[PDB]
This record gives structure tokens, C-alpha cells and sequence, in this order.
């Protein structure tokens, strides 16, 4: 008679890797790396992301012609953005402290819309015939909507002075612009002043504005450039234009009713309508892992990011051959 | 392994243990069987739960890459944040990789340490009582029936009646 | 007769966590993390902070009235600002890479200042009436102590022509600053000149200020502006001004006589008039313990600072029940 | 534990052994009483006093916080600056963390490995003039007086005297 | 050491053993003589090479330092960078000298362990048909020839022959 | 008769440590801290570093008359510029996003220069004139080689109106500059012209310098400035320039041939005429080990480095005394 003391096998060929040794089979394992996803952008917690599709943040925001879809946008979990969006600046020039702009919608799941200086109230100023063949709509030359390309009326452009009270409760991102003419020859066929500027102010702004002329590039069939700038205006503050030329007036301003955490994901994919709580420019991802190795950058309730192939714990004892 | 059990004097495991990680095979007039040591199974059941939500929490708190951009005069930022994220990541990828390697070892070896006090535990009880074989089997001077094996399992094998 | 082999047990209740068990009971263990602080702001090692109370950086730097406590400050162990401290610009503005330069104090002990240019110089030009409401002494206007804000005597303001030596074997620090007015007619006001400029030069510096007209917002009941800039003079180099107009002229210089490890720390806590050797925002630091978590910004010879709430070695073994 | 002695072998520790670590405890004629181990103690202290001063210098140089400032159109590098910071913080905690947890364990199984290599001396020296009882205790087959005790934690019991 | 074998029960190693790292020495009648034991040895040896080429390929992928310049008015995202480069450097030092720190111990004790386990397989061998002396050698109670201390070393050592 | 188990014991002296215990000796080990360099700057994978010995990267691209030895530069490895270097900027003056452009070196490997504006072109105004005492060669006031300083010819310095189309296919890296002069009366006896200008345009460029006044000290015995500013001109674009004063025109223009790995060494030290794989600014490298502690900054196929003054691990096992 015998008693023995031995363990258990089985017939599992899961492996794991050691210090000392790699590829060692074992009874059990937990695999904690996650490496799928859906392939698709997609809602977070219900929420559905702002896709600009070919369309840049500029351009919605200037409310470009081409980016009528991105009118009075409801609020979204995430904002989604090509590498290199076509509809861009339609008319050629520069967005000043674009960068830092695009940080500031990090903190933001939200605009409304809201008017201003109405487009009719330029009853001094032409203000509807600030078009140009670089921003097409329907066939016709058209502007970004949501400012106003004001000239001369009947060879004449007087001083303007405008100002805005913020008497909402909320924080308020204006937008404005300039334009820099060719050649002297068009600053005065356009806004006849042959040296003009624009000055704005608020309780911390104080810029004033030249226009700067040069031979320049047609860049969408146009060698002048339009230069717009942006600031957020604060509740019971007032913001003040005074322009003799080459002014870009706001007619819209964006109302920024909501402040979470956002991001700008930088994909070329498109919608898969799909739902997910943790998300990626690659895809969507649904595990419970505490890892994945999918992309770097997610937004959500997600496991922690590594650069892994395998990541595998035994649990059980080696497995017997 | 280091413990020197299992793969080493206990040469190989067993399928036909089923109902535990750790235990008895007794052969005898009556029969032969299996039965689970349910103590040092559940101890270990217990050391390796614990070690991996220790492990999943220590790594549950790591860096989160952000997305920040930069324009064509501002290369030395953009480059020093890529870095930072870069570097971020494959010290966190690292610590992952080395922590599994690491405690992957210690749990074969914790899995050979269990197995051997088991081992001992059982030789200290026998005694002179029993041949001990060299294979993990002790072979009894005394005929041991079912009762027999089951007082060397409960721990309660009175060496003063078989001696 | 026998003889066993045992161990050490105790009355300890000390625990200890490991990888596979947590809370384990052992004979003795040592707490590496330093968890109390004293609450206070105190000297180091014998050297008091620079406490600002509410005024800021600016404020003390540029002289500002209600900042007389810092005339002629000591030399000190580290510098303590508040979050938002209230006397800040008396007369609204901006100062011009401030960050910078509030970096630059992280690398300084203590100033010395001396006087450039006299007041009772400006012969040629008005110099005591160049004073606001926003900045109030003893009920009356007054002004930053270290600027003189110059205006036009008998209705002219000739051009101004002045330069400095720096004789000392020391850099300088040297404050001045331009004002932006708020129409064309308080330019002529002030300094009857419609155009008018601020040239500084050094051996480095080459700067040319020109003043922006804007309508802006009250702050502190004025709607006019200044914009403060600065520099070091280095040893044996020059620094020339040349100015029609709008010139805040430098009375007083900061020389920077010890240049040493300092911090400015953001606190809004006061004085203990206690002695440490390692300083935290939230309090000092009295220990042996390789490690604390109060507060990651340290000032002396410090423990680590980590996160965690507990951190206790295992010395002892296993403790028995 | 790793090495079946602590709370193993040997159920418990002793109150009454107060001049260290591991040691003996004799029971014959004469009397009972507890002797410490001296060697085998020190080696323990050393040990661990090494081990506590080998991790207090190892993150004695590690990262340090300092205070940047940045205006309202540098929130970018004002952000990145926040989580170079914070990202060492997570990374240095974690270390402290992780070390103190891993160096734990080891130092229990130490404490492990020394009761059980110091029962194996004394079972190494006895060899069958003993009895092993299975609870850390040698029965001997002789009458063992307070020298012939002293003998044996001396590691100069005379085997082939009591043979 | 851990496992009580290496400067422990076997108080020194063999200089006269130049062909292995483990190994047998016998002394008989006919002479005595080092013969190394080959698997052990061959063991520790792949154990050890996977551990070297582990922990260079862990570290392989680490942060590099890169050359960035920045003038006098951009002395925060200077001191940032220098922060940033020294920080990670200070990280990849600890990882470094903390691996090989914990790793040489490991190392040391796995020796010690092979050399123990080695000890126990001639041992349960051998069983009551030799004297455990304590201090690493087995002292026969019959005449064992080279073919007797082969068989030993063999794993063959037929013990009901010499029982 | 008897049979022992033991273990391996030798002469070795080699020692590790461990957490518990320091100095152990070891039969076996293995050092894997590279510690020794030849202390030499060398070619990398045969390819030469550019040397720029006392030159600057600025004066070897602006074409300063003492970094003759650099004109026509062939294809480089890496670049080493010492801390400072005395031949930078003659001429006193700033060069704009200097940094920047040090940073676009760092991919760059190999330029080809080109001439794009001849000097004898400028057949309205006088080029060969255009000298200074502060940049001297063999002697006689030279100036940096690769712009052109114009001045008036006749007492009239006409408006210019000068592009180039970039027809190669390559981008290319176009430098030009501004002058600063220090009064009034020599902006007229140089350029005559009380106010002037420069714009300079391309598909994206659109600037416009003015010249500003000071007073400033003599550096290089001139207290005049010069501007330099730059840009990198794409494939099948055009830069345009007008300008009716205080223009520093290209003559030549370098061309990025090729992009590759490369970086700005800093260091002292000159030319060993050595080949290596991996170089440092202290030295270069030629080892197996995975890890050396001479130098952060590295370039090439290069172990990884650590502050470690010893990296040692244990292969053998505890050798006996
Ligand atoms: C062969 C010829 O001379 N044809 C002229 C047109 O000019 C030609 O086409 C241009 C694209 C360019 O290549 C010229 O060199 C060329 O001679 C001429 O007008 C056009 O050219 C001007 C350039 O100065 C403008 O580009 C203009 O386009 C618009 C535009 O669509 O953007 C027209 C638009 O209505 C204008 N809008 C406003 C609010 O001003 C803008 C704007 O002035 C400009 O973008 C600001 O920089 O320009 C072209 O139509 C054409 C009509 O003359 S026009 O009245 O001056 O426009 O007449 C052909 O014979
Ligand atoms: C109802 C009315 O018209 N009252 C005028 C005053 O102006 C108005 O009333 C103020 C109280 C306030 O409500 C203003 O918005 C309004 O215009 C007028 O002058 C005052 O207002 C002007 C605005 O142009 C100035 O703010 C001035 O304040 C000072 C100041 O304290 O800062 C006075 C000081 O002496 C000036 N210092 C220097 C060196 O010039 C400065 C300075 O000019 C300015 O800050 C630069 O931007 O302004 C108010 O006193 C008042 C007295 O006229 S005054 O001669 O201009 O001072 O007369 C009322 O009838
Ligand atoms: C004692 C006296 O008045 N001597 C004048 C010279 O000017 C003075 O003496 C100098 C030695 C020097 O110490 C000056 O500080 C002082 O004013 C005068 O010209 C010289 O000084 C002027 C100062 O404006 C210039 O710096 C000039 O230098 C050059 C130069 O080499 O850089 C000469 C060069 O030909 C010029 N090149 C071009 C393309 O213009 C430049 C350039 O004008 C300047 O750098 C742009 O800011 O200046 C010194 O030669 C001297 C000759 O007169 S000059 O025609 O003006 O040159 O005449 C003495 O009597
Ligand atoms: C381990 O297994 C993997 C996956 O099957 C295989 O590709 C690899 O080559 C193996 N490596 C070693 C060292 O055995
Ligand atoms: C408008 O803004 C001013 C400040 O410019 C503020 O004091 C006032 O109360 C605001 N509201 C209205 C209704 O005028
Ligand atoms: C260990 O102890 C703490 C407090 O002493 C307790 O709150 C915690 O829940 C315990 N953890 C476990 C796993 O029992
Ligand atoms: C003043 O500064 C000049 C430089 O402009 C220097 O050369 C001179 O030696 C300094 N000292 C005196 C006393 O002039
Ligand atoms: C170990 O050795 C080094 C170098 O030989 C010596 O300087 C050091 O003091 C020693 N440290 C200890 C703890 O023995
Ligand atoms: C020159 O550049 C223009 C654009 O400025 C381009 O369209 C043209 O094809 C280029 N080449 C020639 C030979 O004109
Ligand atoms: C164990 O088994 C025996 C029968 O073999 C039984 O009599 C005894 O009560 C049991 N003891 C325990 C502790 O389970
Ligand atoms: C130890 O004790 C015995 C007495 O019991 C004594 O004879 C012997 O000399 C001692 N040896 C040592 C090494 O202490
Ligand atoms: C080992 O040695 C004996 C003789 O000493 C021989 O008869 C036997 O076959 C050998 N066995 C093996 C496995 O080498």
C-alpha cells in the first residue's frame, strides 16, 4: 500500500514567458492585454461625435459654404478631423493662434449660435457683395457665413465704430478678420483709404490691425489673404471694432454653453453607428482587459495603453508533456 | 523549479486530478484514487487572485496620452512633446513587460513551494512508518486501508498505533 | 527530553501588504513616508520667505503703491504669491514676457535697487502730475514709484533723448513702459504729438514702440491701458531711449547683487515665524523619512514626494495569532 | 510561506524568545528556557538592514517638481508641462509602491529561509539519535542535560558520544 | 543563501572541480575524483543566458536624449526640456541598477537552490543504505566501487542490491 | 567509502551586488556598462561630420566671409558647433527663428547651393558697395557672401520688384535680411528714402519688415542691425520681393538635396580622422555592451545610456574564501 503527494495537469498549451525561461505551457492563464476593436467610430456613452468629415475646424467654425452641414451643431462626446482636410480656408490666409484654439475645444461639448451685429444693420456699408470665386456655393460666389466681407458704398467707406455687450451668462468666442489686398490699386478700388486699420478692444484685448500688402501666390486662384482672429469674450464685458478699412465683421459669434472633457481625434474614417464607452481613431474597443494595444490616444472609460504584442500571467503550474 | 517538487522528484502532474491543483493518489487492497488537498489548493487560489488585481491595480493609475498640436514654426515643442509621450510609454510598456516576466516566475515557483510543504507535511507525519519511495509516494510497512489514508489527509495519522 | 527550533513573536499589531496577501500582521515594520506637516510658512534654514502678501510680482517690481511694504525688500530663502492677489496693475495693462521673467526670480536671492534716472531730471518735461485713480495713496492719485509717467510741459513735449551706463559689475534689471490712450484727442492731451514713439536700444535690444488706440472696457475705471517691458543691462553696456510721446520713464533699476536657489511658491497662507529646513505651499517639513506626500513643489532638503498614503517595510516576520 | 516553517511546520512563534529572531527551546530535568541564535540573527539583521538602505538610496535621487508659469495663449505647453509632471509622479509612485510590495514578500520568505535552514542544521547534527516530532521538535532517545542542550546549539553535538 | 545548500550545510566549493558548476567528489578504495553533474549544470547555464539576453532586450527599447536649442526669452520650455531629459534618464538609471540588483540575487540563490536539489536527488537514492554525514556527503555502509559511485550519478543506484 | 555534492569554486575576484548584501564575490559575472571612449570626434559609418570648427551654423549659412571653408559644404553624418563660437554675426543683429531653423538642420544631411538672384542683375542700383569693417577679409571690409546689402545709385534708390520661381524639384531654403540704421540721416545717405519697406511673398509668406530706429552700442564696432530672416520656398513656387529701402537681397540660395538622420553636436573638441558607429560630443564608441554611461546625447547605432558608474551581473555563483 502507497499514498502519493502530486498536482495537477491538463490538457491546456497556453504558455507564458519567465525570466529565465520563455514558452513554458501551463494548466491556466489570464491573458490581460487587449488586442481587438470594432474598427469603427463611434458614440461614446450614447453621445455622438461631432464628424466633420472633410471639413476642418476652421472652416466650420468660419463657417465655410462647403461646411452647411456644421450649422447650429448639437453637442457632441468628441470632435473627429482629418489629417489633411480639404475644405479648409477657402479664401487663402492664416488663423491666428489656431492651435491654441483648437486646445480650448479639449474643454468643450458644446456651441450655440448666436447673432450679433446683424448683416442688414451695415446701413452705412455695403455688406452683400463680400463674396469671392474661392468659396463657391451652388455655383455661386460666396463668403464664410459667419462674417461679413464689408467695402465701400457709392465710393465712400466711413469709419466704422461697433460695439458688443455680453449680457449673456456665458463665455462667448468671437471671431473676426482682415484682408490684405495685392496692390495699392485694389486697397483703394475696395475700401478707397489708402492707409486704414482696425482696432479692437475689451477689458483685456488691445490690438490694432494694418493690412500688409505683397506680391504673393495664387492660392485657390487668389493672391490675396485674409488673416482672422478670435477671442473669448467674458459675461458683462463689451468688445469694441473701430475700422476706416480691409474689416472682416463678425455677424455670428459661438455661445459656449457647455464645458467637458473633449478631445479632437485625428482619423480618416468615417461612422460606423455604433455605440461604445471607450473609443479610438482605429476604433472602438469593449473589454474588460486592464490593457490594450490598440492606439495611444482614446477618450473614455478605458484600459491603460501599451505597446505590447503579449502580455499573459500564469495562474496555474506548469503542465506536464 | 526551485522547490525541487514539481518536474523534479514528483517527475510529472496528474489528469486525473481534477477537483484541485494540489493533492493524494492512494493505492491499496480497496482501490486507488485521487483526492484534492482543499487547504494548500485554496491558499493558493487565494495568493494568486490577490496577485493579480495587485498587479492590474499598480498599473490602473499610468500615463494617458493627449492630443496637442503645433504649426510649422513650432518643430522643437512638437517634437519635445512626442518625446515626452513617446518616453512615457515605453517606460509604462516596460514595467508591464517585466512585472508579468517577474511575477510569472514567482508563481510557478509559488506552485513548486506548495506542493513540496505538502510533500514534507505528509513525510513528517509518516515518519519511520512508511518507505519513502524518492517519487513523491510513500509505501507502508502497515497495510493502510481507506480510513488509513484518509487519517494521513486529515492530518491525523497516529503514528503511535501503526509504530 | 527534547529540543525545538522556533521564532520571535510579539505584541505587535503592525501590518504590512505584500504582492499575494494584504494586511499581514508582522513583529516589526518601518513607515518610510513622512505624512504630517507643521501647516506653516516658514524661514529656511534661518532665511525668511519674500512674503507678498496680496500684492504680486508686478506690483512689488513695478512700485506700485499699495506694495510699499516691498521697497527695498531683504534678501530672501524663497518668494510666496497668492493665486489671485488683488493689488496687482493699479492701472490696467499687460507686462510683457512676465512669465519669463518670473522665471528669472526662481534664479534670484535678492535685488538691490538704485536710482537710474532722477525724477527732478526732467527738466524739459512735466514729471510730477503723471498720475491715476486706479493707483490710490492715502486718498490721493498716485502712481508705480519706480516709473515716471511723463507729460508735456507749457504744451509741448520734446523729444526725449537719455541713455545709461551700467558702471556696476552687476546685470540690471530696468523697467519702463509705454501708455496706450484712449482717443486721438487725449493724445494730444497728453502729448500734443499725433504720432509718436518709444526706441530703446542696448547691445542686445532693439525695440521701437509705437502706442494702439482702442476703445476698451473700464478696468479699475479706466479705459486707457500700459504695456510694461523690460531687460538686463548687462556690465559696461548702454541703454538708450529716445522718445515724442507716451514714455513711462525708469526712475528706479533692480540691481541683482546674489543670484541663488529660489522658487516662487503659490500660497494664500501667511507667516508661522517658524524655522524649517524643508518648505512646502501647505506647510514645513521635519523628518528623517525617505519619503512624503504632502505636496509635490518643495523648496531645501526634502524627502521624495510620492503620491501614496502608506508606505511601511516588512523588518520583522510573520507575527502569530 | 515559500519555505513551510513559519506558520507551517512550526504552527507559531514564541512570546517568551525575546533576545531574537530564531532560536531554541529545551525541555529535560533541569529545567525549560529559551536561547536565541545569535548568528543566524545577526545575519537576519544585516540583511534587512542592507535591503532597507539599498531602496531608501535608490529612489533617493528621483524627480522633483518646479513651478512654471504660463499666460492665457500658452495653455498648450502649459498642459504638456502638467503632465510631464504628474506623468513622473505616477511613474516614481508607482516604483515605491511596487518595490516596497515586491521587497515585502521577500523579506517574510527570508525570515522563512532562515528558521528552516536553522532547523535543517540542527536536524543535520541530531540525525538519528533524535526523534523528529513534525512540529520543529527533536525528542531525543538519551537524556539530554543543559551541556548536552549547549551542544547542539554550540554545532558541536557529538553524535557518535550519544550513538 | 535560501535554500541552506551553497555556504551552508556544503561550507565551501571545489576548486578541483573545473568542468561544471555542480557536481559529485568520491572517495573509495580504488581513489577519488570531481565529476561535474551535466544537466544541472547545463540548466543553470540556459537559465542564466535567457535571463542575460532578457534583461538587455527589456532595456533595449529606452528613452533617447536629443540635442534642442532655445534662446533667452524661452527659458521656461528650456528648463521644461532639461526636466523632461534628466527626468526620463533618472527613471531608465533606477530601472537599470534596480534589475541588477534584484536579478543578482535571484541569480545567487537559483545556484544555491540547484546545488540543494541536486543534494536531495542523491539522497532519496540512497535512502537508509548510507549515512547523511550533514555536511554534503553520503557515507556508505557497504564497499561502493566506481561502478557504485557511476550508478549513483547515473540516477541507476539500485538500492535493493546493496539493501 | 563516500560520496559529496558540491559546487564550483576559483581564483575569480569579481564581485556583485545585490539588495541585501554588497561586494559579494562571484566565479562568474558580466560587465554591461560600457565605460571607455577614444576621445575623439569621428566619421560615422564612413561619413564625415561637418565641422564648423569657430564658424556658427548662421555664419556658415549667411556665408560670413571667414567661413570660406564652408561654402559648398559636401553631404555631412552630423554637424558639431562648439558653445561659442567667435564667428557668428559680423554684423551685429538677430537671426529670426534661428532655433527653428537648427532644428530643420537636425533632418537634414546634404545642401547644394545655387545662385537665384545674380549680383550683377541689379543693374538699377549699386551691389558691390554693400561692405562693412565689422566682416574684414584679407584685410579689406567684406560682407556675409551668399546676400547682397543694396544702396542708392545716383543719390535714387528705386522701388524693387524682384522673383523667383522655384523650378527645381526640391524645397529650398532662401535667406534674405533687413537693415537697421542708427539715425535719420544715415537711413537717407544709405537708402535716401525717409520710409521704407520690405514684403516678401510666397503661397503661404506674406510679411512686410519695416526698419526701426535706436540708439544702440557698439557691437563689433557698429551700432547699426541687421535682420535675417528666412524661409523654405516649395517646388513650383515663387517668392516675391518689393522693396524701396534697407533690403539685404539672396544672391545665393541653398538647396535641400537630402533628408536623413542628423543632429547639431555640441562640442569643443576637433577631428580624430577616426571611424566609429556610434559618436559622442566627448567621444566615440566601440562596444557590445547594451548599456554605456559617457554621454546622453548620442548618434548612430549606440548602447543606451545610464548615470551608472557600475552595471554588473552575477552569471556564476557565490566563489568561496
Ligand atoms: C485677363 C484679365 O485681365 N482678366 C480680368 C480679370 O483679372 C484676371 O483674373 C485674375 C484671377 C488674375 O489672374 C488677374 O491677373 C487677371 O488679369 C478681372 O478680375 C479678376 O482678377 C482680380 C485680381 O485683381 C480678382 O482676383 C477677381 O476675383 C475676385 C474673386 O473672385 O475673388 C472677384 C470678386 O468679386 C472680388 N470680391 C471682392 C469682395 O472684392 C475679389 C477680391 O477683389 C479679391 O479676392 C481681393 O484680393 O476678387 C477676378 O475676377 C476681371 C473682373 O475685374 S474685377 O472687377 O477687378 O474683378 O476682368 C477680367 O477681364
Ligand atoms: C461726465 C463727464 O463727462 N465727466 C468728465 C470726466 O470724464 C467722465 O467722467 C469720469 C468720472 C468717467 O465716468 C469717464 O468715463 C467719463 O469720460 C473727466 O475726466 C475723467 O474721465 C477721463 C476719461 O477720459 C479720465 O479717466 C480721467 O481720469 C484720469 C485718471 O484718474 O486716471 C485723471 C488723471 O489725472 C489722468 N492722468 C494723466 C496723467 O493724464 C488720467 C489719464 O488722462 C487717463 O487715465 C489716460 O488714459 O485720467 C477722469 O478725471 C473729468 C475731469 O477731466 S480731466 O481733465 O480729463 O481729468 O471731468 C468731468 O466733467
Ligand atoms: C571722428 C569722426 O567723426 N569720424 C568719422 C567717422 O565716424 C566716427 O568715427 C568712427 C571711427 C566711429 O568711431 C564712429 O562711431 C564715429 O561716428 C566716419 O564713419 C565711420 O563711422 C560711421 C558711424 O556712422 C560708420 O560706422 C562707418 O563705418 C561703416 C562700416 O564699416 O560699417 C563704413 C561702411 O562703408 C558703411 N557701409 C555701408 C554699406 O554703408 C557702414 C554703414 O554705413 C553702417 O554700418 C550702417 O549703420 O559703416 C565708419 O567709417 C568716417 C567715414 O565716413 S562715412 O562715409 O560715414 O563712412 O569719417 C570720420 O571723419
Ligand atoms: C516561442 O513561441 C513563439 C510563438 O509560437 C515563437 O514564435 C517563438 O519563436 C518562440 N521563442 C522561443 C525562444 O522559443
Ligand atoms: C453692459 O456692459 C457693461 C460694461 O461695459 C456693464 O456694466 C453693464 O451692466 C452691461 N449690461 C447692460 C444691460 O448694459
Ligand atoms: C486592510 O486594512 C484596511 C484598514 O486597516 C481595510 O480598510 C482594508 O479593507 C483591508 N484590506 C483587505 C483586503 O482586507
Ligand atoms: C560706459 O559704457 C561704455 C560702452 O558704451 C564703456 O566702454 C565704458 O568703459 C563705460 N564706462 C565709462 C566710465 O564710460
Ligand atoms: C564595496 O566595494 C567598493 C569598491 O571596492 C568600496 O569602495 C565600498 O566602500 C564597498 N562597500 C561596502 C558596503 O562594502
Ligand atoms: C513657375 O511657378 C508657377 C507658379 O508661381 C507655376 O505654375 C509654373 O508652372 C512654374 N514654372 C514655370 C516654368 O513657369
Ligand atoms: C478523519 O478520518 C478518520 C477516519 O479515517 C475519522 O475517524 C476522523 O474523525 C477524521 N478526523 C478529522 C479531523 O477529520
Ligand atoms: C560548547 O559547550 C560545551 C559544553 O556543553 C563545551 O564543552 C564546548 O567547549 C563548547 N564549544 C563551543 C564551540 O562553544
Ligand atoms: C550507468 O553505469 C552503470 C555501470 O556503473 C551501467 O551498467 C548502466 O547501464 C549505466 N546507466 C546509464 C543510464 O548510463
Amino acid at each position: 500500500d502507497q499514498i502519493c503527494i502530486g498536482y495537477h495537469a491538463n490538457n491546456s498549451t497556453e504558455q507564458v514567458d519567465t525570466i529565465m525561461e520563455k514558452n513554458v505551457t501551463v494548466t491556466h492563464a489570464q491573458d490581460i492585454l487587449e488586442k481587438t476593436h470594432n474598427g469603427k467610430l463611434c458614440d461614446l456613452d450614447g453621445v455622438k461625435p461631432l464628424i466633420l468629415r472633410d471639413c476642418s475646424v476652421a472652416g466650420w467654425l468660419l463657417g465655410n459654404p462647403m461646411c452647411d452641414e456644421f450649422i447650429n451643431v448639437p453637442e457632441w462626446s468628441y470632435i473627429v478631423e482629418k489629417a489633411n482636410p480639404v475644405n479648409d480656408l477657402c479664401y487663402p490666409g492664416d488663423f491666428n493662434d489656431y492651435e491654441e484654439l483648437k486646445h480650448l475645444l479639449s474643454r468643450i461639448n458644446h456651441f450655440e449660435k448666436i447673432q450679433i451685429i446683424p448683416k442688414s444693420s451695415w446701413s452705412s456699408h455695403e455688406a452683400s457683395l463680400g463674396v469671392s470665386s474661392a468659396c463657391p456655393y451652388q455655383g455661386k460666389s460666396s463668403f464664410f457665413r459667419n462674417v461679413v466681407w464689408l467695402i465701400k458704398k457709392n465710393s465712400t467707406y466711413p469709419t466704422i465704430k461697433r460695439s458688443y455687450n455680453n449680457t449673456n451668462q456665458e463665455d462667448l468666442l468671437v471671431l473676426w478678420g482682415i484682408h490684405h489686398p495685392n496692390d495699392a490699386a485694389e486697397q483703394t478700388k475696395l475700401y478707397q483709404n489708402p492707409t486704414t486699420y482696425i482696432s479692437v478692444g475689451t477689458s483685456t484685448l488691445n490690438q490694432r490691425l494694418v493690412p500688409r500688402i505683397a506680391t504673393r501666390s495664387k492660392v485657390n486662384g487668389q493672391s490675396g489673404r485674409m488673416e482672422f482672429f478670435w477671442t473669448i469674450l467674458k459675461p458683462n464685458d463689451a468688445i469694441n471694432f473701430e475700422s476706416n478699412g480691409n474689416f472682416i465683421a463678425p455677424e455670428y459669434a459661438y455661445k459656449i454653453v457647455k464645458k467637458g472633457d473633449s478631445t479632437i481625434m485625428k482619423s480618416e474614417l468615417e461612422y460606423g453607428n455604433c455605440n461604445t464607452k471607450c473609443q479610438t481613431p482605429m476604433g472602438a474597443i469593449n473589454s474588460s482587459m486592464p490593457f490594450h494595444n490598440i492606439h495611444p490616444l482614446t477618450i473614455g472609460e478605458c484600459p491603460k495603453y501599451v505597446k505590447s504584442n503579449r502580455l499573459v500571467l500564469a495562474t496555474g503550474l506548469r503542465n506536464s508533456p | 523549479g526551485l522547490f525541487g517538487a514539481i518536474a523534479g522528484f514528483i517527475e510529472g502532474g496528474w489528469q486525473g486530478m481534477v477537483d484541485g491543483w494540489y493533492g493524494y493518489h492512494h493505492s491499496n487492497e480497496q482501490g486507488s484514487g485521487y483526492a484534492a488537498d482543499k487547504e494548500s489548493t485554496q491558499k493558493a487560489i487565494d495568493g494568486v487572485t490577490n496577485k493579480v488585481n495587485s498587479i492590474i491595480d499598480k498599473m490602473n493609475t499610468q500615463f494617458e496620452a493627449v492630443g496637442r498640436e503645433f504649426n510649422n514654426l513650432e518643430r522643437r515643442i512638437e517634437n519635445l512633446n512626442k518625446k515626452m509621450e513617446d518616453g512615457f510609454l515605453d517606460v509604462w510598456t516596460y514595467n508591464a513587460e517585466l512585472l508579468v516576466l517577474m511575477e510569472n516566475e514567482r508563481t510557478l515557483d509559488f506552485h513548486d513551494s506548495n506542493v513540496k510543504n505538502l510533500y514534507d507535511k505528509v513525510r513528517l507525519q509518516l515518519r519511520d512508518n512508511a518507505k519513502e519511495l524518492g517519487n513523491g509516494c510513500f509505501e507502508f510497512y502497515h497495510k493502510c486501508d481507506n480510513e488509513c489514508m484518509e487519517s494521513v489527509r486529515n492530518g491525523t495519522y497516529d503514528y503511535p498505533q501503526y509504530s
